[PDB]
């Protein structure tokens, strides 16, 4: 009763204090100081390859770490591994549950991870002595659908689900080692830091949280959007990250100065974003939309400098290689394309 | 994982024969399969190749059209049929498995082969040495030379190094002249360029005694050099 | 009566997230500018790689 | 009029064909040209679906665009009262395009009506889900049984002396059994026995399931009768005239040709109905369907 | 074949066999009927499954040589706007409503009784953007107990604006019309309504007939005739 009111008032003035401390450290935005440099020219990228063979909507893709192999997942029930240079197919994997929503590639090349809408995260081994792929582990313990997964090393993995929970799993033993709690709504995405001692996650409560893998507690919270967060990614330096929301807006957040840096939006874009990704030097931000096409933003001046318009349905997933040679986009039309 | 060959023995001068292998322990339906000769006290030379799906077949120009490879995929049984036999077919035949996709390491598991004694252009691979005496602990080298470049345009170099111990079947050591097979120590290394190549050992143990062979896989026919033997 | 416990957890969190070190925004944005300036020659997509070594021709 | 090509044939040339046929073909050419040109542009630069039965209408749309550009030469032929001033070679193309782009419009006018039958009375079938690269095999074979029966009009020398002028005619009143004639009847009688059965069963099976209340599937019954009506209005009038010709050839021999003096004239008007389809084909199948 | 090496010519054939398998597996997914099952908890979904029994739960059965797969999502408890578009291309939606619940009052907010929640859920799933061309098969459940519960207590408690005689036939007819009045498409959408109470083989036959009509119309539209 009275304790409830006093605690609520205290927490509210704590929120006021956080806001005032955040506002006292801002004196100039990114546009002011970057108003000096020269804009990149219009980027023309052509479809160099077209990977085809999926029979339904494509939901996720991930680039292998050698910049030549990639994996993709569709509601057809298939997980496919491609060779980008020659357009060859290397492996096809059948799934037990058709309703998949994520996939990931291990940074060594030995494992892939899949899962969605079944509360499970399955781990497959690519390099076995018997010439096929068989399921190596099957992590259970979430009470909602899986919306992202990323390998930390060859024996750890991090997941986010629809029960407003993130988890860290030791694949060897098979149980959660750390549980990350604190969102109030469904968690839609996560991304790992370059050194893998931190990660960021984004949820349907219109906020983002930074987590510490070692000590397992929330470090920092980011607000400013107005709808779900569908996509999130780190800057190559590891000191910034960009979010893509459901209100036709992208945003850039800065870790050491917990502010908002810049907004990527236009008055003729009214539909939401599905995917966000960065360039090798962090000069380009690519965003996938559901107006059927992709957009390229000069990530330092907030103006559009290209369009990847070659898809017939919604653009669901998107990625850039580790050397920066190509871009891949997958679509609800069941096609994948590579741009250079 | 294992391959079991059968069918060998003493045959009449003019005759026929049938050789099988049973594959147990892996996914036989996704492996291309080779047959490979080796004469007594001599090198080993390739026979024939059937791919996964039984769509492509390659034969040995010394038996081309006089042999036949065949496959039974449901029951995991690979066949070779010698329709006509002659004096110079006295050897021992091995069966080797191989898979081709980006990053694979063909010629992994070599089978065990069966002996077969009969009653009585192509690239040039040359191992100039025949025997090498060397005491343990000190680094050793072996050399192999071609009649032309094996470096394709895409960047590969289809040179293979592998080893036969005294009384044993061979095992892959180096595929594509740079890469190391699975289960073998880092003591071995392969280097070279253009047409000339060297295999080397840094720390010498008592398990390296044997005979080394170099192969090329640039195109058919697949050609082997003579043996370069090492002694303790 | 779980409301007091949830409030305790929330107020602990609001205590601790108000207790970090902060820097200016101009310094970090200049750090972004520097990381962009010092890697410009290495990203193919920005300055188009010559047609003689991209493998997607 | 009795001339000898290799047979005993009558040939007539009246100052009446020039009075009626040129304007009729002008109407049948100035409309079919645009009617199939616009349809054929839409079927390749603005139709972005490409399912297994818009690659059976496309063949029908390219089997009558070719019997349109072939018409002005025959118009020239009649304006001059059976007088061919365009040399030997075109007189063998222009009698192979007409007789092959006509039988090749019937064939793709029947496949549509077997497609529909299988869609309606026999759902849950394999044949309704075929791929559009296994439907082009059938298109290429149906373009191969068409050309296969019309080549024998190429291996001849049609231009023939008629005393003064030259006649280029695949149709003549001769007294020998041929194969072109039997084809003229077979192109009509079999597709009738297919289309009528299909259109009766669709309409019956779409109304014993009480589905005849939705306002769009009560419009769908009419466009299954309209198509079967403009196939007996076009192709039938010129077939009973050939039966009449056969009866005239059989009741008396080819001894007094002027007996045919009337019936023959009628034929070359009624055959002008066979081109009529090719202009009201792309309105009851593509636009108003 | 000319530029390719000898090892790059076996990767191509491997990829072609992968293509063959992916193609031949897609002809078995397009030859099965998919249904999405919805209800309001104890709405008889369990017994309606029981009469047809062979995270998300999947049931499959067969009748007259036609494979059916029901997807039941009653345990998700998540925000439905994030995964409702996965079922965009199903054949039909089966909605189960128990009409022995005109007297029961829902627990969470005692004022509003359960059938009002059922009509809310029907009106929410019927007018979705993802299901604009999807048909809805409606089952009205527990009509046995309705007959005993209607005579003692009038349905005026839930339907004060109802002027009848509390007679079984017209009360049920009023309820069925009240449900079918929630539709707002009326041109590309049909609602099939059935009365069921532990009845045998009538539910299966009803589903088969309704799906046959759905597929007949879909085929007729596929060629441009509809
Ligand atoms: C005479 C004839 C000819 C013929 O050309 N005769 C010459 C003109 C010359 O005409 C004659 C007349 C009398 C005597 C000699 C020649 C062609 N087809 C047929 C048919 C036929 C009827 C139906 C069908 C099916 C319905 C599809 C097939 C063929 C039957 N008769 N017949
Ligand atoms: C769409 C699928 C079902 C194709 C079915 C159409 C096939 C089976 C049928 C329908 C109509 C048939 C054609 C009708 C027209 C003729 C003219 C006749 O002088 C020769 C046979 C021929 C050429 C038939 C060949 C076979 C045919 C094309």
């Amino acid at each position: 009763g009275s304790e409830l009111d006093q605690l609520r008032q205290e927490a509210e003035q704590l929120k006021n204090q956080i806001r005032d401390a955040r506002k006292a450290c801002a004196d100039a935005t990114l546009s002011q100081i970057t108003n000096n440099i020269d804009p990149v020219g219009r980027i023309q990228m052509r479809t160099r390859r077209t990977l085809r063979g999926h029979l339904a909507k494509i939901y996720a893709m991930h680039w292998g770490t050698d910049s030549r192999l990639l994996v993709s997942a569709s509601q057809d029930g298939k997980l496919i591994i491609w060779d980008s240079y020659t357009t060859n197919k290397v492996h096809a994997i059948p799934l037990r549950s058709s309703w998949v929503m994520t996939c990931a590639y291990a940074p060594s090349g030995n494992y892939v991870a899949c899962g969605g809408l079944d509360n499970i995260c399955s781990i497959y081994n690519l390099k076995t002595r018997e010439g096929n792929v068989r399921v190596s582990r099957e992590l259970a313990g979430h009470t909602g659908y899986l919306s992202c997964c990323r390998f930390l090393d060859d024996n750890q993995i991090v997941t986010s689900s629809g029960d407003t929970t993130c988890a860290l799993w030791d694949i060897e033993t098979g149980q959660q080692t750390t549980t990350f709690t604190g969102h109030t709504g469904d968690v839609m995405s996560l991304s790992l830091a370059p050194d893998t001692r931190l990660f960021v996650s984004g949820a349907c409560d219109a906020s983002a949280k930074l987590w510490d893998v070692r000590e397992g507690m929330c470090r920092q919270t980011f607000t400013g959007h107005e709808s779900d967060i569908n996509a999130i990614c780190f800057f190559p330096n590891g000191n910034a990250f960009a979010t893509g929301s459901d209100d036709a807006t992208c945003r850039l957040f800065d870790l050491r100065a917990d502010q908002e840096l810049m907004t990527y939006s236009h008055d003729n874009i009214i539909c939401g974003i599905t995917s966000v990704s960065f360039s090798k030097s962090g000069r380009l931000l690519l965003a996938g939309y559901d107006d059927f096409n992709c957009n390229v933003w000069d990530a330092l001046k907030a103006d559009r400098a290209g369009v990847l318009a070659g898809h017939d349905n919604r653009v669901s997933c998107l990625g850039v290689t580790d050397d920066g040679m190509a871009v891949a986009t997958g679509s609800w039309d069941s096609f994948l394309k590579i741009w250079n | 994982v294992q391959l079991v060959e059968s069918g060998g023995g003493l045959v009449q001068p003019g005759g026929s024969r049938k050789l099988s292998c049973s594959a147990s322990g892996f996914a036989f339906s996704s492996f291309g399969m080779h047959w490979v000769r080796q004469a007594p006290e001599k090198g080993l030379e390739w026979v024939a190749y059937i791919s996964s799906g039984s769509g492509t077949i390659y034969y040995a120009d010394t038996v081309k059209g006089r042999f036949t490879i065949s496959r039974d995929d449901p029951k995991n049984t690979l066949f070779l049929q010698m329709t006509s036999l002659r004096s110079e077919d006295t050897a021992m035949y091995y069966c080797v498995r191989s898979i081709y996709y980006y990053g694979s390491s063909p010629f992994d598991f070599w089978g065990q082969g069966t002996t077969l004694t009969v009653s009585s252009s192509d690239i040039v691979m040359t191992q100039a040495t025949s025997s090498v005496p060397v005491t343990p602990g000190e680094s050793v080298s072996i050399s192999c030379r071609s009649s032309k470049s094996l470096l394709h345009s895409n960047g590969n170099t289809y040179l293979y190094w592998f080893l036969q111990r005294p009384g044993q079947s061979p095992q892959l050591l180096i595929y594509r002249m740079s890469n190391l097979a699975s289960g073998v120590p880092d003591r071995f290394s392969g280097s070279g360029s253009g047409t000339a190549f060297t295999l080397t050992i840094s720390r010498l143990e008592a398990e390296d005694v044997g005979v080394y062979y170099c192969m090329q896989h640039l195109e058919y026919p697949l050609t082997f050099g003579a043996g370069t033997k090492l002694e303790l | 009566t779980a409301s007091i416990a949830q409030a305790r957890k929330l107020v602990e969190q609001l205590k601790m997230e108000a207790n970090i070190d902060r820097i200016k925004v101009s310094k970090a944005a200049a750090d972004l500018m520097a990381y962009c300036e010092a890697h410009a020659k290495e990203d193919p997509l920005l300055t188009p790689v010559p047609a003689s070594e991209n493998p997607f021709r | 009029f009795l001339e000898i090509d290799k047979k005993n044939c009558c040939v007539f040339r009246d100052d009446f064909i020039v009075k009626v046929l040129p304007p009729v073909l002008g109407l049948e050419f100035i409309f079919g040209l645009l009617g199939n040109g616009l349809a054929l542009w839409i079927f390749c630069f603005h139709l972005k679906s490409w399912k297994s039965s818009r690659i059976f209408l496309f063949n029908l749309a390219v089997a009558d665009f070719l019997l349109i550009i072939c018409l002005p030469f025959l118009m020239d032929n009649y304006v001059r009262r059976w007088d061919w001033k365009f040399g030997d070679i075109p007189c063998r193309l222009m009698l192979f395009m007409l007789a092959m782009n006509r039988q090749g419009s019937i064939i793709f006018l029947t496949v549509v009506a077997v497609d529909r039958y299988f869609r309606v009375v026999h759902p849950h079938h394999a044949l309704n889900k075929i791929s559009n690269r296994t439907a082009a095999i059938i298109s290429c074979l149906l373009w191969g049984i068409t050309i296969g029966l019309t080549v024998h009009l190429l291996k001849k020398k049609m231009p023939i002396q008629n005393g003064g002028a030259n006649l280029c005619s695949s149709f003549s009143i001769c007294h020998t059994f041929q194969w072109h004639e039997a084809m003229f009847l077979l192109e009509f009688f079999l597709p009738l026995g297919i289309i009528l059965f299909c259109s009766a069963r669709i309409i019956w099976s779409l109304r014993q399931r009480q589905m005849d209340r939705h306002a769009k599937i009560k419009r769908a019954i009419t466009f299954i009768m309209v198509v079967a009506i403009v196939f007996v209005i076009c192709f039938l009038p010129s077939v009973v005239v050939r039966i009449r010709i056969f009866w005239l050839l059989h009741t008396s021999g080819t001894q007094n040709c002027e007996v045919y003096r009337s019936v023959d004239l009628a034929f070359f008007i009624t055959l002008s109905f066979t081109y009529m389809n090719s202009m009201l084909d792309p309105v009851v199948y593509y636009f108003s369907s | 074949g000319c530029t390719l090496s000898a090892e790059d010519k076996a990767a191509v054939e491997r990829s072609k066999m992968i293509d063959r398998n992916l193609r031949e597996d897609g002809e078995k997914a397009a030859r099965e009927v998919k249904l999405l099952l919805l209800g309001a908890g104890e709405s008889g979904k369990n017994t309606i499954v029981k009469q047809m029994k062979i995270g998300i739960v999947e049931t499959h059965f067969t009748f007259k040589d036609l494979h059916f797969k029901m997807f039941d999502v009653g345990a998700q408890r998540s925000e439905r706007k994030k995964w409702i578009h996965c079922f965009e291309g199903v054949t039909a939606i089966i909605f189960c409503v128990a009409l022995s619940d005109y007297d029961l009052v829902l627990a969470e907010d005692e004022e509003m009784n359960r059938m009002h929640a059922s009509m809310k859920l029907f009106d929410s799933i019927c007018n979705n953007k993802w299901f604009t061309d999807t048909s809805i098969i409606l089952f009205l459940n527990k009509k046995d107990l309705f007959e005993e519960k209607i005579k003692k207590s009038p349905l005026t408690i839930c339907y004060p604006e109802y002027a009848g005689s509390n007679t079984y036939e017209e009360a049920a007819a009023y309820i069925q019309c009240q449900f079918e009045d929630l539709n707002k498409r009326k041109d590309t959408k049909e609602i099939y309504t059935h009365f069921t109470c532990s009845t045998d083989t009538k539910n299966v036959q009803f589903v088969f007939d309704a799906v046959t009509d759905v597929i007949i119309k879909n085929n007729l539209k596929d060629c441009g005739l509809f």
